[PDB]
């Protein structure tokens, strides 16, 4: 790794890199080594850097992707009934960076009654933010659930839910982000495609741009769990008792 | 000299009433049952076998 | 980028040979001393 | 019962196979310069890439 | 030990109410619930400060080194 | 997972706990009895001297520093005294009587230039034993001690040359923080050979790294300490003490904490402590009836604003008091840093042990991980240069 | 005056002052979100957000980006002149009702 | 062009210790066992 | 005991950063590095 | 000065050095050092 | 639009601003001071000392949060910062007793002192007009009267409980004539501070200074300072007969009351409905009620710790938001 000197008393690291170490932050501890030549300082990066090891050499799948809270942050954005106006997109679009990247706003989806964007036009900007960035990808992937359509006439896109995901020219056209398209395991993820066609630098620039957003975003939206949404609805209690 | 465990009937803490035991600055809520051989305080554990 | 606390950052040193490219930095750093952060802990001359 | 024996198995397999590298004629072979196989697999291409 | 001079979560002071809440229990035997509502503790973040306060200062003092 | 950690949660010990001199005794400043009790804890009188205090948990995700069961507490609650522990540590010496009738002496405060104290003796007192009530720093002898130089010679039955034979061997306070001297006593053992037992004292505050729990078995490193104004607030102004993420309850399947929060909030509003026992306890349907009379939601799930942006939250937050006991294993005494230190004698390697000034073991499981990268120059550097270098001159023929 | 304050990032600005990105010390969300509301009521600005980079250090980055009419460095100097006039309505109206009571 | 670029890049480069990478991918966490 | 540059007779074992070196206060030249503890 | 005190007798003993380790007024053999008079400087947080 | 946050049984809706030009084609509600000055109104409810209750109308929820964060952090106050101990032989250890002194409120207001400058060496740092010094000396002894045993340890011992009123203000020079008409007192002078047994004394002095609230929560002037929004209940169909008393026990007891003429429910005194959403459970009021919460009617509620009136800090919060946005109208922009 590279370093950064911070004034507390513990080893901070990013969320996405905890998957190789399979760490869990529940009290465990890890040790660091600092080489002390000039030829082992250069060889630790170019052979053991974390840009060159987004892939595990067991199978070839990507191992450094969204951990178990970056998925469900970037799903409530891309939920089909999530609509933003201009002043809320702008605030949403300015947390994935720190006021450095130059965006240019695409024309909004809902247009006549009010001006509304969608939760995919704000997610197709963290891939290609403007014309000077060279990332343009194409990907067709099947989600984790994928309830099937009428199975002969309507194609894979026309599922009952959002289902099968379609991106053409770095714009999301359908589907959601539910760990089949961002996370680990599957070979056809988002972060695999930018890694494969544009070097690992453009992959890592688009991977921590999700983490700065999904940290800041859903702490101002809201998400909790409790008794009211684990208890049976009194029909699941009536039906289980005899079954 | 036999060592004797606390709250046994051979030691001075047997049936005290928070006034004798306050004089001896010992806790009322202490369980007892452990030797204080030369400093450290140790406890024989309940072994079992076949 | 791993983040490192500063109480361990001024124990773990790193040897750094003087050159004409980095000479004007390493004179400013040896005068900081080992109590403010960008300083040094030791020094070894070529004679010594 | 599994964790202490898996690292006993990832090391037994390690020591007998630790030195096999593709030479510049696309030929993976042992440290005493003797052929194990003429190409790594049927076509000699990186299993990760 | 002794009651904390301020509440942990909101910030208001509870140091002048520990002797009062007890004096509302020795004389005029009264419910624990209706005592510290009359006393002025409305929300449920101050009421835990006096419900659950174990008062170990009265038992530590009997071991004083001055006989 | 909780029985293995209930024996580690700091708290109170006994009533005589400021009288005893033990090796290492953790204390908490302001403990509180729990809200959801049990019949078991009143049959051993646990709540007569409890351990840990009940925070106001608002379980939700917040700022992304609570991902893998880490958790988020506020800076204003720590300054009011939420979880300020205290650590006491005995140390002792023995004044030994030798064969040639020579004792040990506690002379102290050697002087220089109109002033008695050196930097090392500002807290050593007049009589040699360090002064009760004032702090010590790194350095700063706090028990002075001198040991004779004829430690094993035969007794010469005369009186010729015995006036200056005491070489120094003091006791130095190490450690990375300044701690205070609580009480220092001197007495004699069973055989007449004097004892010294000074007991230090420091208290500290829970910065991040300090490991908290939940009494149901959910460990957590403190991840960030944000300010009060960035924390959310309900309609009344109640800022939560601690925020834990929602992403434990599906895998960990702890429905206790979801019930403990309901049986706890309803006890505060009613002024009575409630029982959670085994195979019984306070029911749920009779506990939402109290929770709807006072004005709140029937499932405890209140609504609250946000402190960054101002407007409401598009969901509802599960809000209430949960007993969070504080554990041991803090980071004030786990940070280690060895650059170039002591080396062992038979192997000339770094010394195993944090108290033996550390240096860590690059084993055989981690040696094979390096060669899989193909890296062949730091493998030579990490295993003879920074560890075990030595310059051997060997003959060429009959080479040894 | 002082110059460890509002400060234009030259690395992330356009060739003219249409798009500009600043870095303000010592000031958290209390200004950073108030200034966002009063700026976006300008009919000329298209993009004005902020971001705190890290909570260990203390500095805010405000972003401002408009159409071709006025420069962005002239947009926020109009913008935070207009929050100043926003408090004068609040302070005056509140103080004349206290005296009434 | 790109289907012959990725096949051309995917060939195994000389020097890769495919022994050591091999030994760590196999070892990891009527009837027959 | 005796330095090679100032020839002082007083040395100060510095344990402030867990190095435990041996060095004088006259010039600051370390007398022995990498201590060999009696295990 | 205000030298050594006793455990439960709580009598201030100024024992001459290298003479004895008991106290008067009582046979108890544990002597607590009493607190200094010197000012000590704390914070309030 | 229509600035009503929509309460329902699992969500709230349109909580954000939508008050800016470029939201619809007819780009209305641009900024205009005279269009703001007419609609902003203030309604002061029950006002006393140590509590305020007042409304702020037709301001967007961005700037109502700006006044909350400043009353907790930015408005300065006084509390202890250095405690100097003389002989303490109490069971309460020193820097715990020195910590409980720091959180005690004081009735002296700020603007009487200046900000301390810690760049100077530490003997003219505490000058004569940025620091007041207050101390206490108290000793517990035996009370020689004749009660019987086990009685109250308020008459076996004299002064065995120390209180906040024991902090005797010890005025230094140059301020014996300035703090003469208004001496300083702890704002709640009955705070229990320690406990003593005979033979145990406490003797110290504290140097309380001028501090900012967001640094440490000694310095915060408020008890707590937050707000609400105004709830709003709409009734679609007339609830009549037996159901309207069932509709009445699912609320706080003031908010809706029965029309005594014809048996029909209507809204009484509002602003008391805490949102218990109890009408959502019952699936017979699924259409009769559409309740909500209006987005421009902030029910403030500030409190004071005792230092100053509650209508002073809210004057002082809005006064220093302006200066916070005035200090960088007048400084250059470095490239
Ligand atoms: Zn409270
Ligand atoms: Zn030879
Ligand atoms: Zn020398
Ligand atoms: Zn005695």
């Amino acid at each position: 790794h590279y370093a950064k000197i911070r004034p507390w008393r513990t080893f901070r690291l990013n969320e996405c890199v905890c998957t190789p170490y399979n760490a869990d932050f529940d009290g465990d501890e890890m040790n660091l080594h600092v080489p002390q030549t000039e030829e082992a300082r250069a060889e630790a990066i170019n052979l053991m850097g974390v840009k060159n090891n987004l892939l595990t050499p067991k199978s070839g799948e990507p191992i450094i992707a969204a951990t178990q809270d970056f998925i469900t942050g970037s799903y409530l954005i891309s939920h089909k009934d999530s609509f933003y106006d201009r002043a809320t997109l702008t605030q949403l679009l300015s947390m994935m960076s720190d006021g450095i990247e130059h965006f240019d706003i695409p024309p909004p989806a809902i247009m006549k009654p009010y001006y509304l964007w969608t939760g995919k036009q704000v997610f197709s900007l963290l891939i290609k933010p403007n014309h000077n960035s060279p990332v343009v990808i194409n990907l067709d992937a099947k989600n984790k659930v994928f309830v099937p359509p009428k199975s002969k006439s309507l194609p894979n896109e026309m599922s009952q839910n959002d289902g099968f995901v379609i991106i053409r020219g770095s714009q999301i056209l359908s589907g959601v982000m539910d760990k089949s398209v961002l996370g680990d395991g599957k070979k056809h993820s988002v972060f695999y495609t930018i890694l494969r066609d544009y070097g690992p630098q453009e992959a890592a620039n688009a991977m921590n741009r999700m983490a700065k957003l999904c940290a800041r975003f859903l702490g101002n939206r809201g998400f909790s769990i409790g008794i009211n949404d684990v208890t049976p609805a009194d029909d699941l209690k009536q039906k289980k008792e005899e079954l | 000299r036999m060592p004797i465990m606390l709250r046994s009937n051979k030691c001075i803490l047997y049936d005290a009433d928070e006034s004798k035991m306050a004089k001896l600055n010992e806790c009322p809520l202490d369980p007892g049952g452990y030797f204080i051989v030369n400093g450290t305080e140790k406890v024989i554990l309940v072994q079992e076998q076949l | 980028e791993v983040a490192v606390p500063d109480r361990v950052a001024k124990v773990l040193t790193y040897p750094e040979k003087v050159t004409r490219y980095n000479r004007h930095k390493l004179q400013e750093l040896i005068v900081n001393g080992p109590n403010v952060h960008p300083g040094a802990n030791y020094l070894l001359k070529r004679n010594e | 019962v599994k964790t202490a024996e898996t690292g006993y198995m990832s090391r037994r397999l390690m020591k007998s196979l630790e030195d096999l590298s593709c030479q510049y004629d696309n030929t993976v072979r042992t440290s005493a310069n003797g052929i194990v196989q003429f190409t790594y697999g049927g076509d000699g291409l990186d299993p990760l890439e | 030990m002794i009651v904390p001079v301020r509440c942990f979560s909101c910030g208001k002071v509870v140091g002048d109410k520990w002797e009062s809440y007890l004096n509302l229990l020795q004389e005029d035997e009264l419910d624990e619930g209706t005592a510290l509502s009359r006393l002025g503790l409305k929300r449920y973040c101050c009421r835990r400060m006096i419900l659950t306060h174990v008062d170990l200062i009265e038992k530590f003092l009997r071991y004083n080194p001055l006989e | 997972y909780q029985c293995a950690m209930g024996k580690q949660a700091i708290g109170a010990i006994a009533y005589n706990q400021f009288k005893r001199i033990d090796t290492l005794l953790y204390l908490m400043t302001y403990p509180q009895q729990p809200m959801v009790k049990t019949k078991t804890i009143e049959l051993i009188d646990y709540d007569k001297l409890p351990a840990g205090q009940n925070a106001t948990v608002a379980v939700m995700s917040y700022s992304g520093y609570d991902i893998e069961d880490a958790l988020v507490l506020n800076k204003s609650s720590i300054d009011r005294g939420f979880g300020r522990c205290e650590t006491r540590r005995k140390t002792t010496t023995v004044l030994k009587r030798y064969a040639n009738h020579t004792q040990d002496i506690i002379g102290g405060m050697r002087v220089d230039e109109n002033g008695d104290p050196i930097w090392q003796h500002q807290s050593l007192g007049p009589d040699g034993l360090g002064e009760v009530g004032m702090k010590v720093q790194s350095g700063q002898i706090y028990i002075n001690k001198s040991v004779p130089t004829n430690s094993a010679d035969a007794p010469n039955p005369n009186n010729v040359n015995v006036q200056t034979q005491y070489r120094e061997a003091p006791v130095i306070y190490r450690g990375p923080e300044p701690s205070h001297i609580d009480q220092v006593m001197m007495s004699v053992s069973d055989n007449d050979q004097a004892l010294i037992k000074v007991l230090l004292r420091q208290n500290r505050r829970p910065e991040l790294g300090d490991k908290f729990s939940s009494r149901h078995g959910q460990k957590g490193v403190c991840g960030i300490i944000v300010k009060q104004e960035d924390m959310p607030f309900n309609d009344q102004g109640i800022v939560p003490d601690i925020i834990m993420n929602p992403h434990g309850f599906p895998s960990r399947m702890t429905v206790g904490k979801m019930i403990e929060l309901i049986s706890g909030k309803a006890g505060v509003l009613n002024g009575t402590l409630e029982y959670g026992t085994c195979f019984g306890g306070s029911k749920l349907e009779d506990m939402s009836k109290i929770l709807v009379d006072q004005g709140f939601n029937y499932s405890g799930k209140d609504m609250l604003y946000s402190g960054i942006t101002g407007e409401c939250l598009q969901a509802y937050i599960f809000f209430g008091p949960i007993y969070y006991q504080k554990l041991k294993h803090m980071v004030l005494d786990k940070m280690h840093a060895r650059a170039r230190g002591p080396r062992a004698v038979l192997t000339r390697q770094p010394t195993e042990g944090r108290s033996r000034d550390g240096g860590l073991r690059l084993g055989e499981m981690e040696r094979d991980c390096v060669i899989a990268y193909g890296a062949s120059q730091l493998l030579l550097e990490r295993l003879m240069i920074s560890s075990d270098a030595f310059e051997v001159d060997v003959c060429d023929k009959c080479g040894l | 005056p002082d110059r460890e304050k509002i400060k234009l990032l030259t690395q992330a600005t356009s060739e003219d002052g249409t798009s500009a990105s600043f870095q303000i010390v010592e000031e958290d969300h209390t200004l950073g979100n108030a200034l966002r509301y009063v700026i976006m009521k300008n009919p000329d600005v298209e993009f004005c957000g902020y971001s705190i980079p890290h909570p260990s250090e203390n500095l805010l980055n405000i972003r401002i980006q408009t159409y071709g009419e006025t420069t962005a460095v002239d947009a926020l100097q109009k913008g935070l002149k207009d929050l100043m006039d926003l408090c004068d309505v609040v302070e005056s109206k509140f103080t004349e009702k206290i005296k009434s009571m | 062009e790109i289907a012959l670029f990725k096949y051309r890049k995917a060939r195994l480069e000389p020097g890769t210790a495919i022994g050591a990478i091999g030994a760590q991918s196999i070892g990891e966490p009527m009837n027959v066992t | 005991p005796v330095c090679k540059n100032c020839h002082g007779t007083e040395f100060e074992r510095d344990l402030s950063n867990a190095n435990n070196d041996l060095v004088c206060k006259a010039c600051g030249v370390v007398s022995e590095d990498n201590p060999i503890v009696s295990e | 000065t205000l030298k050594y005190i006793c455990a439960e007798c709580s009598s201030k003993l100024s024992l001459s050095r290298t003479d004895a380790v008991r106290c008067k007024d009582c046979g108890h053999r544990i002597l607590l050092k009493a607190r200094t008079k010197r000012l000590v400087q704390f914070e309030a947080r | 639009m229509s600035n009503i946050v929509g309460i329902e049984y699992n969500r709230v809706t349109n909580t954000t601003s939508t008050d800016f030009p470029g939201f619809s084609k007819d780009a209305e509600n641009e900024w205009n001071v005279e269009k703001f000055k007419k609609d902003f109104e203030v309604n002061i409810s029950s006002l006393d000392a140590r509590e305020a209750n007042f409304d702020l109308i037709n301001i967007d929820t961005s700037i109502a949060n700006a006044f909350r964060r400043i009353m907790i952090s930015e408005v300065p106050s006084v509390a202890a910062e250095y405690v100097y101990f003389f002989n303490n032989t109490s069971v309460i250890q020193d820097e715990v007793l020195a910590h409980r002194i720091g959180l005690v409120p004081l009735k002296v207001d700020p603007d009487m002192l200046t900000w301390v400058d810690s760049n100077l060496p530490d003997d003219e740092k505490f000058t004569d007009e940025n620091t007041i010094v207050l101390s206490l000396n108290v000793k517990c002894t035996r009370n020689p009267d004749a009660p019987k045993g086990s009685t109250d340890p308020k008459e076996l011992y004299n002064n065995a409980h120390v209180y906040a009123r024991d902090l005797k203000f010890e005025p230094q020079g140059r301020q014996s004539t300035t703090f003469a008409d208004c001496p300083v007192v702890p704002a709640d002078p009955d705070i229990l501070l320690a406990k003593l047994r005979p033979g145990q004394e406490i003797s110290l002095k504290a140097h309380c200074i001028l501090g900012i609230g967001g640094d440490h929560a000694k310095f915060s002037p408020v008890s707590t300072a937050s707000y609400r929004l105004l709830p709003q209940i709409n009734i679609l169909q007339p609830i009549k007969g037996e159901s309207a008393r069932r509709f009445q026990k699912c609320f706080p007891p003031g908010v809706i009351g029965i029309d005594e003429g014809s048996d029909e429910a209507y809204v009484k005194d509002a602003r008391k409905d805490t949102v218990s959403r109890e009408v959502l459970r019952y699936e017979e009021f699924a259409d009769k009620v559409k309740l909500g919460r209006v987005r421009n009617h902030f029910i403030f509620n500030v409190e004071s710790a005792g230092a100053m009136t509650p209508e002073e800090i809210f004057f002082k919060s809005v006064r220093i938001l302006k200066n916070k946005a005035e200090y960088l109208k007048n400084c250059p922009i470095t490239q």
